[PDB]
């Protein structure tokens, strides 16, 4: 199966530069036009840029909002396409995907966060309790994302990890909850496995009743 | 520029029944070629967009034959004959007739189900948190339907505004229900002033609003 | 395979 893979995203200062890469496997890149498409909750799916073949003199086309700041390029011998992003704005934040000519093949996307805010690791607090409810609150972190699991993935049956909410002054919060029988309380150990890769934070927190 | 309009931000369906998703363009997408330059995509939650239809009416390879696409120049329709759980996500149209290529805002497919009253729980702020100088009171609303839920926070049975946030899970793949969290943030000193903390929930599944509370002491 | 290439070439217009 064809596979496209993007890399180079992360947290960047407004006015700064960032170059994204896209590597193709089981795909003769040299025969196909390539595109970059981005996604934000604000603007939805946005087509960013396109690059044609060597015989098309590598012709490029760009979205107007990106013209003059972004440059799309290819290196067929490295089986790769690139997006050089200069003079970055807050509006440029989002998931960036590379795709092939007919939009069948898309990578998993790379997250680009354009902000003057510094990285911050979260705090993990327990949500202690027929059926009983147990949880973990992952408060105060920047930028996104955080990863929450339960008992190293052994207990997935009734888990609900909520979407992150942005707070008062640019800091995120998230709650992760689970449903288990009342008989299991004090008999079965319940632990939330937390990680926030941008700040290099990893927390293993046990959930016990007060 | 070529504007792609998807009038419905969302559409509800009972599993096994049919649905139509509309899209419209501000200019004809018909090329002199005789082809209509329109794509349809499905973006399942937490996944990359996937192609369903190319040239307005052609099924992309490996797409189920329950999908179809039709239209006439500026008005387009995606149809699913019998909706399955794997069909939930966001449906987008896209034109590639002219630069820039443009997308519609998306239409999300939702599954209808019978009413389910939420299972409500209240969680006091942890002792570990109070040392920091802040209190987070969490209210969980478990496995309910429909999406509409009224969550009223009470501190000494006085109504609260501006000091709470909500987040909703995506429709559950197993039973088509939603789950909701409602957190109340108060300064430790303000939390230490009041005693009773209540979470009041109104939902069509409940005969009268349900209240889950606690007294700060215990 | 050449099925994807066949489709791309049939769809391509400049
Ligand atoms: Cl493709
Ligand atoms: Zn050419
Ligand atoms: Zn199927
Ligand atoms: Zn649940
Ligand atoms: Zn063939």
């Amino acid at each position: 199966e064809v596979k496209l893979e993007e890399s180079g995203g992360g947290l960047v200062q407004p006015g700064g530069s960032m170059k994204l890469s896209c590597v193709a496997s089981r795909f003769t890149l040299s025969k196909y036009w390539m595109n970059w498409v981005r996604q934000s909750p604000e603007k939805g799916l946005e087509w960013v840029a396109q690059i044609r073949l060597k015989s098309d003199n590598y012709a490029t086309h760009y979205a107007e909002s990106v013209k003059g700041r972004f440059t799309i390029s290819r290196d067929d011998s490295k089986s790769s396409v690139y997006l050089q992003m200069n003079n970055l704005r807050a509006e440029d934040t989002g998931i960036y995907y590379c795709t092939g000519e007919i939009f069948v093949n898309w990578g998993q996307g790379t997250l680009v966060t354009v902000s003057a805010a510094s990285t911050k690791g979260p705090s993990v607090f327990p949500l202690a309790p027929g059926t009983a409810a147990l949880g973990c609150l992952v408060k105060d972190y920047f930028p996104e994302p955080v990863t929450v699991s339960w008992n190293s993935g052994a207990l997935t049956s009734g888990v609900h990890t909520f979407p992150a909410v942005l707070q008062s002054s640019g800091l995120y919060s998230l709650s992760s909850v689970v449903t288990v029988p009342s008989s299991s309380l004090g008999t079965q150990t319940y632990i939330c496995n937390v990680n926030h890769k941008p700040s290099n934070t990893k927390v293993d927190k046990k959930v016990e009743p007060k | 520029d070529i504007v792609m309009t998807q009038a419905a931000p969302s559409v509800p369906v009972t599993p096994g029944e049919s649905v139509s998703i509309s899209c419209r363009s501000s200019k004809s997408l018909l090329h002199s070629n005789g082809n209509t330059y329109l794509y349809w995509f499905l973006q399942r939650p937490g996944q990359s967009p996937q192609l369903l239809i190319y040239r307005m009416s052609n099924l992309a390879s490996g797409v189920p034959d329950r999908f179809s696409g039709s239209g006439s120049g500026t008005a387009f329709t995606l149809r699913i004959s019998r909706v399955e759980a794997e069909d939930v996500g966001v449906y987008y149209c896209m034109q590639h007739l002219e630069y820039p290529f443009t997308f519609g805002a998306g239409t999300k497919l939702e599954l209808k189900r019978t009413v389910a009253a939420p299972s409500v729980f209240i969680f006091p702020p942890s002792d570990e948190q109070l040392k920091s100088g802040t209190a987070s009171v969490v209210c969980l609303l478990n496995n309910f339907y429909p999406r509409e839920a009224k969550v009223q926070w009470k501190v000494d049975n006085a109504l609260q505004s501006g000091n709470s946030q909500e987040s909703v899970t995506e429709q559950d793949s197993k039973d088509s229900t939603y789950s909701l969290s409602s957190t109340l943030t108060l300064s430790k000193a303000d939390y230490e002033k009041h005693k009773v903390y209540a979470c009041e929930v109104t939902h069509q599944g409940l005969s009268s609003p349900v209240t889950k509370s606690f007294n700060r002491g215990e | 395979d050449g099925d994807y290439e066949e489709l791309v070439l049939a769809l391509r217009s400049e």
